[PDB]
């Protein structure tokens, strides 16, 4: 929709392979590390790799790892929708 | 200089007078003024007298409270059992109307009424509060470091428990009394089951001395294993148990510890420079001389 | 914006914590004085810190280094 | 008569400890213009350049809500 033909997120994992931030995983009740860009577990239904903006340092390594897929938009903001 | 009526129950004046002497001196050195209570008696000791008759327990504790009420002052205490009696009867009779009535018509035979106008404080509680002398003020007043001494704290039971009836917070692992010992410069150590009863409460000290001494010996074993060089305490009951009971343990059992037992006021006096003779450390069953060699 | 605590019990009124503070020395000893507020003033023989809300100190340690019988503790951690 | 303080610009490395330590009002004026790096760049590094390159000076009577730390003056 935004115009990137090559696609969005396919869940490859390169972004979290290169992210340098490491934070606790709330799915694992904090026992396990997860990067700033992450999925809870490998069986999440939308396999889309959220970015944790409270902990991201905007280093930009994730976008270079994502490459032509261009799925990462580090400047995204809270959008509001009204549904009847 | 805050002023408090000094209740001074039975054991501190009549067995360990250095405790009360150091109480007055150290409290005056920090900003506290301890005034004698005029004709106070035994706070009806909560175990040995509450076990017999709760109504006379109420009446005697209320008489002790109305002495300081006429003095128009706040009670200050140095005993956990006296705290139980005085503070808890004050709290109960500030809220229970039929008990107020009963105690008042008992006290009317001696021209004396309870109205519930004052508050009861433990001296260590005052030393810990920030409005009154705080931990920093205690550190300021300390003039002899007392460094290089391992000191084990015994909280007792009647000061902090039950926590649904007091306001000192956690009873499972409090650290406030450990901060007062750390202010003096002595390092407080932690031992197994540090919140265990000493065994002297409830009249067990008198009824079954062997049972009480076994409860005490469990503590003494844990404290020696930790490696303490003295046991600080905030109760003359607990001090009497830990002091006499070491001798009775040495005779009834075959266990030797020789661990000095000192009230926190006695340690505060030692920190502030009072002499061992002026503290009457010769009146304890267990010699304090090794601890004095270490901290002096 | 730190917090200084003066042990009133051993303060002698020497006034070498008032004279040596470089924020006190701003009023009379600066060209075109910027701020004329003072951390300490010795009232009744002991040093009183007027800087109640911890806005003017700069953790210099000139006052801790000045008191002859150490009595000023400087706190470098948020109050 | 004499000066009370001065600096040697040959040896100053534009660190900022002097500004962070001075209890005065605006004795010191610090402004860095260019950091010298190896490695290419990043949007994060441009943000960090913008943060490091704002001029600063001492301040007396900073806000109490942040007591326990330092706050400098933003120079226009
Ligand atoms: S955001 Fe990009 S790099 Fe990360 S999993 Fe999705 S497609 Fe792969
Ligand atoms: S921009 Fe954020 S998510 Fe991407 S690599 Fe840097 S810290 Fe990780
Ligand atoms: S640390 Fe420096 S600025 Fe703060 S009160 Fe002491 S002398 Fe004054
Ligand atoms: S320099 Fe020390 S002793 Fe003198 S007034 Fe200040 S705090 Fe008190
Ligand atoms: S403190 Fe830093 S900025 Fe100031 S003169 Fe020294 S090196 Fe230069």
């Amino acid at each position: 929709a935004k115009g990137i033909v090559g696609g969005g997120c396919n869940g490859c994992g390169d972004c979290s392979a290169v992210c340098p931030v490491i934070k606790p995983n709330p799915f694992e009740m904090g026992m396990a590390p997860r990067k700033a860009i992450y999925i809870y577990h490998a069986q999440v239904m939308p396999l889309i790799y959220t970015v944790d903006f409270d902990s991201c340092v905007k280093c930009g390594l994730c976008v270079e790892a994502c490459g032509d897929k261009k799925a990462i938009d580090l400047e995204m903001q809270d959008e509001f929708i009204t549904v009847k | 200089m805050h002023e408090y009526a000094f209740f001074l129950g039975c054991i501190a004046p009549n067995r360990y007078p250095g405790c009360e002497a150091s109480a007055i001196k150290t409290s005056e050195k920090v900003g506290i003024k301890l005034l004698p209570l005029k004709g106070a008696s035994c706070c009806p000791a909560p175990g040995a007298f509450g076990s017999i008759d709760l109504n006379v327990w109420y009446a005697m504790a209320a008489r002790n409270l109305v002495l300081a009420e006429e003095m128009k002052k706040d009670i200050a205490l140095i005993c956990n059992g006296c705290y139980k009696s005085i503070w808890e009867v004050n709290h109960i009779l500030k809220h229970n109307d039929e008990l107020r009535d009963n105690v008042n018509e008992v006290l009317a035979e001696i021209d004396m009424q309870f109205k519930g106008t004052i508050d009861v404080w433990h001296l260590a509680e005052l030393y810990y509060d920030d409005k009154v002398c705080g931990v920093q003020k205690i550190k300021d007043s300390v003039t002899t470091p007392l460094s290089g001494a391992k000191v084990a704290a015994h909280y007792g039971c009647h000061l902090m428990k039950p926590k649904k009836e007091r306001h000192f917070g956690d009873t499972e692992n409090p650290m406030w009394f450990e901060e007062l010992i750390g202010a003096l410069g002595a390092e407080p150590i932690q031992y197994r089951n540090k919140m265990q009863c000493c065994g002297a409460g409830g009249g067990v000290r008198g009824y079954d001395i062997v049972h009480a001494l076994d409860i005490t010996n469990e503590k003494l074993i844990n404290i020696q294993e930790a490696g303490a060089d003295a046991i600080t305490e905030l109760c003359p009951f607990c001090q009497l148990q830990f002091d006499r009971g070491q001798i009775e343990i040495k005779e009834k059992f075959g266990d030797v510890y020789n661990i000095p037992v000192l009230h926190y006021n006695e340690l505060l006096g030692l920190a502030q420079g009072m002499s061992p003779q002026d503290l009457a450390l010769d009146l304890h069953a267990i010699d304090c001389t090794p601890f004095l060699q270490k901290v002096l | 914006a730190f917090a200084v605590h003066v042990n009133m019990e051993r303060c002698t009124g020497c006034n070498n914590c008032v004279v040596a503070c470089p924020v006190n020395a701003l009023e009379l000893n600066t060209v075109n004085p910027s701020s004329t507020d003072k951390i300490y003033k010795v009232i009744n023989g002991d040093a009183v810190i007027l800087d109640v809300k911890h806005e003017l100190c700069a953790g210099c340690g000139i006052c801790v280094d000045a008191c002859p019988y150490d009595v000023i503790q400087l706190s470098g951690q948020p109050p | 008569i004499e000066a009370k303080i001065a600096v040697n610009k040959d040896f100053c490395i534009l660190c900022g400890a002097c500004v962070n330590a001075c209890p005065g009002e605006d004795i010191i004026y610090l402004r860095r213009d260019s950091v010298k790096i190896k490695g290419k760049e990043t949007d994060l590094f441009k943000k960090i350049k913008e943060k490091l390159f704002t001029p600063r000076t001492s301040k007396v009577k900073e806000q109490p809500s942040l007591a326990g730390s330092v706050e400098l003056k933003a120079v226009s």
